[PDB]
């Protein structure tokens, strides 16, 4: 969590910096437009329902999928549906890994590889 | 007033300030892009001036109908304006300058007609009234020739039929990022000013003029006619 | 007002209506300062739909007939749900906002559209 | 031989160095290695122009049409962004009959000659607009 | 300043000079921007009348007899009403300016205008 | 910070540095919105000198030796006065600014620059 919180903090800060440019998006350069889109995706990722606590593994997977470019193809309105589907794909096919993350909390190159492979498999095969 | 009212008003003003700052930055970017377009388009005007000077020095014996001036009567005008506001009233300045100009012309006892390209001129300046040949609006930024080709043509065909003699164009000129000023300039009379170039250094061969010795050049003028006005229009946009 | 009590369609309709009204509420200062033409098209649609919705919550009562003279009305829940679902969808847009004042169910709005 | 051949449309250009072979219709493909003689001016057809710069590098440039001037060490082309070299008048004012004066006429039916009418009213409007 | 207590004549004489003062105050900025040359018709007359009345508000005082050659004036109210009505009618427009300054009553002003 | 208590040269140097910093604060917005460059040379020199001064203000401390490993630097005032006067004069107009960061005294800046 300590490793992965920085990207979200930076994205939220940059979205706070430039938000009135939403109407004038086409007039901006590519970098600022990409920053604005990433900020919109991140700020819609933060929405959650009552009586559904997320686990450490769930938060880690969601944040890793966001910090990397995986959530750059989904529409701004469909982010909430994509996030749960991704969570439910895990805990059913990758439960050992979820248990290891929950019980240990470590972060080594091996875990990162497993998370990346699982996200790639979900994006390739399943649909949301 | 109530503390709650002031507390909400402060936040509202802060949000409006942020929005206005965003608009200012967007305007700066658009202005610099318009400056790039102006720099890109300048060589076209330069080569047009060069070629027209070369041709007029080549065949000064013959002159077309656009280089001959008859006594001034029934003069005409061309106006360009923005389609959106918040421009600090540059359109107001242009309209006022042209209205004192036309007031002086009426004091000279000559009736006038003109045409409009700006949306604000049609929406506001026309409530008062005025003889009008053409109004084309909503051309947008980076307007194309197809968009304004007809508007210039009708105004000058009025001269071609002889019912108008002098046609001016009125537009804003850009001197510095903070400095723009109205300008009125005559184009249809096309009186010569700088003809000293290319006489001192050869350029005596001129052209065999194989397709038409003294006939095709008139079409060239039309291109010049569609050039300068276009060159003017983008100017205004940048200023805006 | 819970998805497990009033169902799923009702909850979404209520949330969408509240969201539209709240979004329109924050646009009044910009319109006061900036011209109405200086807004995004989606913002204009939100403003118009919010005005229609604001007028649409009014109906005549059976008891207040003495004040106005019009007869009272009583609208069932399903009619309200259907009308609000149709309104948020973007249909009913051409209908002027005047025809939504004190007019009970939607069909009376459609009928009143002819007169004024 | 060949040093530059410039073709300028509303806002664009190209550069030509030592062109091997230039092909334009209606003139026998007069262009090519610079002739440098008989300076003249012609009406360039709206057909495309084939360019070979060096060692067989072939490219195609589409000219709507315009004017072509040649001179020793100078080749200039003033082109058009569309097909208008036929000096069309009625077609280019058909939209004017519907968009230039028809649009104003539907918008404003006053059709009254100006003659600087109500200049006092214009000045009063100026004074009102000054208040800000 | 009520028609019932003082009279309709005095009340209508009043509130007309105040209108001229308000018009001159609103036009001051435009007058500051440029002179009567930019000014149109029927406003130059307003400016002149406003200047005339604001100068006519002056009056000598008896308390200043030590520094005044004249012993001061005690203008009757009816005379003031007559003078203000005549000046509002525009008859005294041809009277040159500064003749209303420190000349007290309008009748004295006429003599001052005649002598200089 | 007055010429009496501290002296004349110290007051002059401090005021010059503050003026340069204020000028830089005024110029950043023009660069941010109007654009980069598009400006005379003196402004650019002011910007470069302001950046050098901003880098030069930083220094390492002694209470962080057990953390970073770099020894702390205590700079005698005279060294600060001499270095800032030299920087304002323009002698160090070619030294890279990266030699001014966490470098303590001026000579040390020269040593770090020549080593690099």
């Amino acid at each position: 969590i300590k490793k992965l919180s920085g990207g979200i903090r930076t994205a939220l800060a940059q979205y706070r910096e430039l938000a009135a440019f939403a109407q004038f998006a086409s007039d901006l350069d590519e970098a600022t437009r990409k920053q604005l889109e990433h900020g919109q995706r991140v700020t819609e990722l933060m929405k959650q329902k009552q009586y559904a606590p997320y686990s450490i593994a769930d938060q880690a997977v969601s944040v890793y999928a966001s910090n990397e470019g995986y959530m750059a193809d989904v529409e701004v309105k469909k982010i909430v549906d994509f996030d749960a589907a991704l969570i439910a794909y895990f805990r059913s096919e990758y439960a050992p890994l979820m248990k290891q993350i929950d019980e240990t909390g470590d972060y080594n190159k091996d875990i990162e590889a497993a998370i990346k492979a699982g996200i790639e498999s979900f994006k390739a095969t399943q649909t949301y | 007033a109530n503390l709650k009212e002031i507390r909400a008003k402060v936040a509202s003003i802060k949000s409006t300030q942020k929005i206005t700052r965003a608009m200012q930055m967007v305007a700066a970017s658009k202005m610099r892009r318009a400056q790039e377009r102006m720099a890109q388009g300048r060589p076209y005007a330069d080569n047009m001036r060069r070629v027209i000077a070369h041709l007029v020095q080549a065949n000064p014996e013959y002159k077309h109908r656009y280089m001959v001036d008859r006594p001034v009567k029934r003069v005409g005008y061309i106006i360009v304006s923005s389609d959106r506001g918040l421009a600090g009233g540059l359109n107001i300045n242009l309209f006022k300058k042209v209205v004192q100009h036309v007031k002086a012309q009426q004091e000279q006892s000559i009736e006038v007609q003109f045409a409009l390209i700006g949306q604000k001129a049609v929406s506001f300046f026309k409530n008062y009234g005025g003889k009008v040949l053409g109004a084309t609006t909503q051309i947008g930024d980076a307007p194309s020739l197809e968009q304004l080709t007809g508007s210039v043509q009708v105004m000058l065909d009025a001269f071609d039929k002889g019912e108008l003699d002098r046609i001016y164009l009125v537009s804003n000129g850009f001197v510095n990022a903070m400095t723009q000023k109205p300008k009125v300039e005559q184009l249809v009379p096309l009186a010569p000013a700088e003809e000293g170039d290319d006489l001192n250094r050869t350029y005596g061969w001129d052209y065999i003029y194989e397709p038409e010795a003294e006939e095709l050049l008139n079409g060239l003028l039309v291109r010049y006619i569609e050039s300068m006005v276009y060159q003017g229009v983008i100017e205004n946009v940048a200023c805006e | 007002l819970d998805p497990l009590v009033v169902g799923q369609e009702h909850y979404e309709i209520a949330r969408a209506v509240q969201n539209v009204l709240q979004r329109y509420k924050e646009l009044k200062d910009i319109i006061a300062i900036l011209g109405m033409d200086e807004l995004a098209e989606e913002d204009k649609l939100v403003v118009y739909r919010a005005r229609k919705i604001q007028r649409f919550f009014s109906q005549p009562f059976h008891v207040a007939e003495v004040f106005t003279g019009a007869p009272g009305k009583l609208v069932p829940l399903k009619e309200t749900i259907r009308g609000f679902k149709g309104l948020l969808a973007g249909e009913y847009d051409h209908i002027p906002e005047q025809a939504f004042y004190m007019v009970g169910g939607i069909d009376e709005v459609i009928a009143k559209a002819e007169k004024l | 031989a060949t040093m530059q051949c410039d073709v300028v449309s509303v806002k664009e250009s190209i550069y030509s160095g030592a062109v091997t072979m230039l092909i334009a219709k209606g003139a026998g493909g007069e262009l090519g290695i610079l002739p440098g003689h008989a300076p003249l001016v012609t009406l360039l057809q709206p057909g495309p122009i084939r360019v070979l710069l060096e060692n067989g590098t072939e490219e195609i440039v589409y000219v709507s049409g315009g004017v072509l001037e040649v001179q020793p060490h100078v080749v200039t082309v003033l082109a058009d962004t569309a097909i208008r070299a036929d000096n069309l008048d009625e077609a280019a004012i058909l939209e004017a009959r519907k968009n230039a004066e028809q649009l104003l006429a539907n918008q404003k039916s006053d059709l009254d000659s100006a003659a600087a009418l109500a200049a006092l009213a214009e000045t009063a409007a100026q004074l009102e607009t000054i208040r800000k």
